[PDB]
């Protein structure tokens, strides 16, 4: 009884996010497939303990 | 870091600046404490948005693959399918990974440029009126109360005004 | 005695982690994850108009009418078509069907 | 800029000096004038062709696409001709602009760098014989007339010879 | 250089050190001779096979063409396989060729970097019991025999203990 704008054969998909690793064929408006597992982006600086 | 700023001199950082990402503190008899820089950490913020919205939308256009069948006569064309749909999902992959490693590694080092250079900026205005003690703090040849301390801060300092206490109140 | 000022920058207790070429994990104030790992683990309907599910039946054996194939008789309009990967119910009496694929590839639209 | 160089302390540039991308004028009693440096701008010069010539023809190489026709039975082919060529077009287009991006922002702080570095090499050579004004700009505790400018440009200013008369000279 | 350590004052290299990448020698009265740093050393070797072990494995997954026959009324089928698997090559080719490049200029650059943050490093200890000769030379207003050599290796060269000697020492 779900309702989702994005539809893989696994799952359906509620995201924000401009890519995905779950799978290569899908129905929607959906993010980009990538195989990676990690996507990471640096926004701020190093964290240095204050000492 | 690439610039020598961070774990360089600085060695660490204030759990007691929330009012941006870099700044300073100050021992006033007058008074002491965390005031972050207002136009460094305003274009650092500005330049990081523009790099993030710069790669998620630099795929916005991708490759898309949607389906097929093929008979058991097709194999080859199934088979040239799969390679060219399984190449392309490699390549956009690879693309990604490495646009983010990247920028990530060119945003940590242009974070430790933007603090050196505000440093240097810094040094280059107060210079001889202070001894520098390289734990990246100016010690004072004379006071600087708060106002001026602000005029350090607004970028002028008035240099000859304080030149002379300082000037004789150096050496010994 | 003295006064002085120094120059510093932010620091919390963010454990949050990248990596670089250079640096493996790395530990940083702030980072966007830009990646979506997590499905609902469901099949749904599709702004609100519901996919075809051709349950035990192939496309063959739904347009053709196999009579193991009924409720399919007639149907709405749909948003896509959830068919098994080797459906039970296709052609009854043993047969072929001519550019099968080209079909279905045309039903895709 | 990532150097500091620019819109750093130097603030602007010259409109008054056409002989090359980056140099000196000074100030002597003797003459005044725009002159700039032959081989730092000789080298980012070759440099920057370097890397054009290095971009363009890192296409010369790269994808082109010509024709098909596909029967109505072909559909499938078709379409996958279809999503080949187009993309090959996606991904070679984000090459270029990309590329294009990365190569501007490290040109412009290669620029920088450049300059930053031609003034701490001048810093390093006249340092205790001249006071930084911090605005990029050295005030002298002697007079190096014009011969010894050009020394100074040339690269050999002579330290130890004007030592002493800056030596007395400064302090006060 | 980027940093303008190397080809920058430093002016050159050398041979005499083989205990790592860059270091130092001194000249004491008590001993001279070549010793070069461990943890900065240390720290680039790390990061450096960090980037080829990043590079070399960020082709792991890569397009491999196998293959294929058709008839000569397969022409089309046949010049697609053709443009396909010759346009991955291509993009590979580029990818690959492209990474080396930068990745090179990067990690030269980086070197000049890790140079020019050692010295400043040694400098915003040592400076002003110290006269930079602007060579990439340290010389002194004091004697610092080797234990103290070393604390400035270590980091710690213990600055207010010898900083009277200098205080005095100096002018002249
Ligand atoms: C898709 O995600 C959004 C955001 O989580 C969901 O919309 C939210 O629904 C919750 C619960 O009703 C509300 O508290 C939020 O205010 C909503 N946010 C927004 C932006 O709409 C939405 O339910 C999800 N879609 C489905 C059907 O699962």
């Amino acid at each position: 009884n779900c309702e989702t704008k994005c539809q893989t054969p696994l799952g359906a998909i509620n995201t924000t996010l401009p890519f995905h690793n779950v799978h290569p064929l899908t129905i929607g408006e959906c993010p980009k497939y990538v195989k990676s597992e990690k996507l990471v982006l640096a926004t701020g600086l190093r964290n240095v303990p204050q000492i | 870091g690439l610039f020598g700023a961070i774990a360089g001199f600085i060695e660490g950082g204030w759990q007691g600046m929330v009012d941006g990402w870099y700044g300073y503190h100050h021992s006033n008899d007058q008074g002491s404490g965390y005031a972050a820089d207002k136009e460094s950490t305003q274009k650092a913020f500005d330049g990081i948005t523009n790099k993030v919205n710069s790669v998620i939308e630099k795929m916005n256009t991708q490759f898309e693959a949607v389906g097929k069948e093929f008979s058991n006569l097709e194999r080859r064309l199934e088979n040239l399918n799969k390679k060219m749909e399984d190449g392309f999902l490699d390549v956009w992959t690879y693309n990604a990974e490495l646009l983010v490693l990247m920028e990530n590694e060119r945003t940590l080092d242009f974070h430790d440029s933007n603090v050196k250079n505000l440093y240097d900026k810094v040094r280059m205005q107060l210079r001889d009126n202070v001894k520098e003690l390289g734990n990246g703090c100016f010690e004072f040849y004379h006071k600087c109360d708060d106002e001026c301390m602000n005029s350090v801060k607004n970028g002028t300092y008035d240099y000859p005004k304080y030149e002379e206490e300082s000037k004789l109140n150096r050496n010994e | 005695p003295g006064d002085q000022i120094c120059i510093g920058y932010h620091a919390n207790n963010s454990t949050e982690k990248v990596d670089t070429i250079l640096e493996r994990n790395v530990t940083v104030t702030h980072a966007k994850d830009i990646l979506e790992k997590t499905h609902n683990g469901k099949l749904c309907k599709l702004n609100g108009i519901p996919p075809l599910e051709l349950g035990d039946c192939s496309i063959a054996g739904w347009l053709l009418g196999n009579p193991e194939c009924d409720r399919l008789l007639s149907v709405p309009e749909w948003s896509y078509i959830m068919e098994k990967e080797n459906p039970r119910d296709g052609l009854c009496y043993p047969g072929s069907f001519n550019d099968y694929e080209e079909l279905k590839h045309l039903l895709s639209s």
